[PDB]
């Protein structure tokens, strides 16, 4: 818990960390898939201009 | 007969040389496309070699 109790807080201020440890893993998997497909899309964007 | 066959053979081989020049132009365009595709990184070196051959 990272707020002092009984105080005023603004919107968007973090309150607790709930130990992700699974969402971090699937986020790493999704980013690993993204790192392949975005450079494939960029290479196809470069090659589609010359009609290769 | 000999002069006639020689003239017709030359007349055939002129257009055949034109078509072989068309083939060379087509293959040069294909090799340039595969060279672009190899420089970008989609194809391997082996497709470039097998187009050059």
């Amino acid at each position: 818990r990272l707020f002092k109790e009984g105080s005023d807080v603004k919107a968007g201020q973090q309150l607790y960390q709930i130990d992700p440890a699974t969402y971090e893993a699937d986020y790493q998997s999704a980013q690993a898939n993204l790192a392949s497909t975005q450079e494939q899309a960029q290479r196809y964007k470069l090659l589609v201009a010359d009609q290769a | 007969a000999s002069v006639a066959t020689a003239y017709l053979t030359l007349k055939a081989d002129q257009a055949q040389l034109q078509l072989t020049k068309d083939t060379l132009g087509t293959y040069q365009k294909s090799f340039d496309l595969t060279q672009r595709s190899y420089d970008v990184g989609v194809a391997s070196a082996l497709d470039l070699r097998q187009a050059q051959t």
